[PDB]
DNA sequence: ATATCTGACACGTGCCTGGAGACTAGGGAGTAATCCCCTTGGCGGTTAAAACGCGGGGGACAGCGCGTACGTGCGTTTAAGCGGTGCTAGAGCTGTCTACGACCAATTGAGCGGCCTCGGCACCG
DNA sequence: CGGTGCCGAGGCCGCTCAATTGGTCGTAGACAGCTCTAGCACCGCTTAAACGCACGTACGCGCTGTCCCCCGCGTTTTAACCGCCAAGGGGATTACTCCCTAGTCTCCAGGCACGTGTCAGATAT
């Protein structure tokens, strides 16, 4: 029920704002849902293999992270 | 009888490293003592020189403790540390 | 016993910087940080020692990983200071 | 601090996860994590959208922007 | 002795278009490529098994890795394929 | 006494497989048998399908050989084989 | 067959590789090897700059075009 | 002398026309040549690591591939 | 302006297990010797690609003309971090025992190395 | 007006060292069985932040149109390629010491996990 919803309109515009640019036209907040539905899809399907493979039923950090680190996006301090 | 670090006149203990190295050797790894030495003065001397930014960062901020923000901006200062650090920083 | 270097970037810091402190949390990341290169060096080498059919790491070996990791003066740098302490290791006592 | 609110990512990751495996528990400091390398990854989709934009000679964003940038970089989704 | 996989190719490639030809060079990339997915697999199931603090490669780990390399509809088959090689081979003479 | 691949019925030959793994054992590494039963089967049925797209286009192209081109235009087609190869093909 | 004249090719590998170490030679094949990849790696920097050109409503490129795909990708160069 | 010139205008632009865009205007030959250093340059640096490491003087082809999977280029036919 | 106030940071201290040699000791690897294959020098044709000039011509390329798609700005919900509360169930941990990999025989045969005729294009003759 | 032969194919055979077990044998991990603390519900709640409406406005699209910057095309021209040729020297490869990891043990001492005063952000008089 509306899920990918819930990333509001002014939450990237604060983003966008923090990140750099400053004229967010509208048509977009849409395609933000979409591409961050992707990026989750892929890393979440990542960590969620690494969980289950340790016969286990919830995520761990460390599994994110080595999630991360599959994607080439490593994140720093709390496994490496 | 002095420790190999101590001896050289490292900071960095070369046993635990020479040991981190037997954990991956392929069933056939023989380390070099010298590799061993050669890895620790490595790590010593580059992390002296990341230091060394990140310390510049926080006298010129005016700050006596260490933040995130910190080396962030100190490796957005440098090209090769940023080079080394392909990853994303926490914060 | 889970290992950690924080008191020999301590020393180090000390070494250079005597009179600066360093949050904890830093402190991690620092170490986490220094980890992450040292297994990359550590995988690296490996790989080059199958690489020429070997087996046996030697110093020579880490150098080649190093030089091959680290971009122009900070190469050079890390090469003699490399070759400076193994040398101050082996001719000597 | 970080940009989104926590809960709504919570409902969403819940979401997501749960079309793989139901009733699936997470430790809360991974889920702020995730949610921390999330966001800075569309920090720097949005840094690259902005310098392709001001390429275009225009200060606004269009989706063609987000769609020429991820085909750019390589992701092709 | 340098080993290829170029007759397994062969069989396979009769098993399923048994009136094809193939030139060398293409099989050789094919046997280049091949080698390389392998390497692939072996890489990331050793840093599996390093992850569950462990020691020991199984059956259940070459598929956490292979999951974890396959996309979606390719990832399910290979699953099951996998899965029914498995059996085919235990609960078999 | 049988072939374990072609004890399962399976092509690839397992023991060579085995073999290739324990070169990367990290010298604790223990090849669970069905492993490489695994493995082998993966190999197979993922260039079962490689060859398939790849014979599409020689017949389609009306050619009985296997070119370059032809895998190149085949990956070319497809978005998870592209996937799995992400390198640079040879012409 | 390729695109650029080997004995430029030849010239030009030597003098790189000569501010590295003098005297060194080369199995000409890993030089042929070597110039069909650089060829072929920027063919497919040209095709990213016909992209990003298309989307900048224009068909002629400008050293721009390079620079923003070369900062997009990722070398940053 | 004039090492860099080698690389002619024709050539590049037939490669440019092998590279699925037609119309080059004129100021990349100099770009092309900048850009094709700086990418030679890195390779070639590590393919010369690799070559002396093994106390060799010349350069193999084992060696380009390796700096090429280094660089995660990676190529095919040769070694792997 | 500054004590202070709290945590949180450098000192101080028993209590480990990971390091420092001894010497086997066995072996990977330096090292000497060959040898011969590929990589430079190096010389002229050459012709086929590369400047050069020269039309020419087209697309870009910032100059105008132009209002409704996108920041403010209340204004109004309202859902969401807080605050517990439980809570339990999955995740941490440990005997154990037991199925599961290393080993050398046999061995062999399926897998490396020749060769071969089968066939394909292909004009040159 | 031509039908055809180097080059890769699939048998096809000759040589030969990686499977194949068999217990052994030792052991890594299942696996049973604990005793716990962090993800869900499970509630209402202050506020901030999300719509929403309205305002209110300007920028990404037309136009300016042209012109010189780039494309086609002869026109030299000149260097890449061939072709050869050599040669030699450096991979490559081989057989021979030997030093140089490591194993065990000693053995102990610096790290580790405590505590603990002290003062840098932080607040108000």
């Amino acid at each position: 029920r509306d899920n990918i919803q819930g990333i509001t309109k002014p939450a990237i515009r604060r983003l966008a704002r923090r990140g750099g640019v400053k004229r967010i036209s509208g048509l977009i907040y849409e395609e933000t849902r979409g591409v961050l539905k992707v990026f989750l899809e892929n890393v979440i399907r990542d960590a969620v293999t690494y969980t289950e493979h340790a016969k286990r039923k919830t995520v761990t950090a460390m599994d994110v992270v080595y999630a991360l680190k599959r994607q080439g996006r490593t994140l720093y301090g709390f496994g490496g | 009888a002095v420790s190999r670090s101590q001896r050289a006149g490292l900071q960095f203990p070369v046993g635990r490293i020479h040991r981190h190295l037997k954990t991956r050797t392929t069933s056939h790894g023989r380390v070099g003592a010298t590799a061993a030495v050669y890895s620790a003065a490595i790590l010593e001397y580059l992390t002296a020189e990341v230091l060394e930014l990140a310390g510049n960062a926080s006298k010129d901020l005016k700050v006596k403790r260490i933040t995130p923000r910190h080396l962030q901006l100190a490796i957005r200062g440098d090209e090769e540390l940023d080079s080394l650090i392909k990853a994303t920083i926490a914060g | 016993r889970k290992e950690s270097y924080s008191i020999y970037v301590y020393k180090v810091l000390k070494q250079v910087h005597p009179d600066t402190g360093i949050s904890s949390k830093a402190m991690g990341i620092m170490n986490s940080f220094v980890n992450d290169i040292f297994e990359r060096i550590a995988g690296e080498a490996s790989r080059l020692a199958h690489y020429n059919k070997r087996s046996t790491i030697t110093s020579r070996e880490i150098q080649t990983a190093v030089r091959l990791l680290l971009p122009g003066e900070l190469a050079k740098h890390a090469v003699s200071e490399g070759t400076k302490a193994v040398t101050k290791y082996t001719s000597s006592k | 601090e970080l940009l989104i609110r926590k809960l709504p990512f919570q409902r969403l990751v819940r979401e997501i996860a749960q079309d793989f495996k139901t009733d699936l528990r997470f430790q809360s400091s991974a889920v702020m994590a995730l949610q921390e390398a999330c966001e800075a990854y569309l920090v720097g989709l949005f840094e690259d959208t902005n310098l392709c934009a001001i390429h275009a000679k225009r200060v606004t964003i269009m989706p063609k922007d987000i769609q020429l940038a991820r085909r750019i970089r390589g992701e092709r989704a």
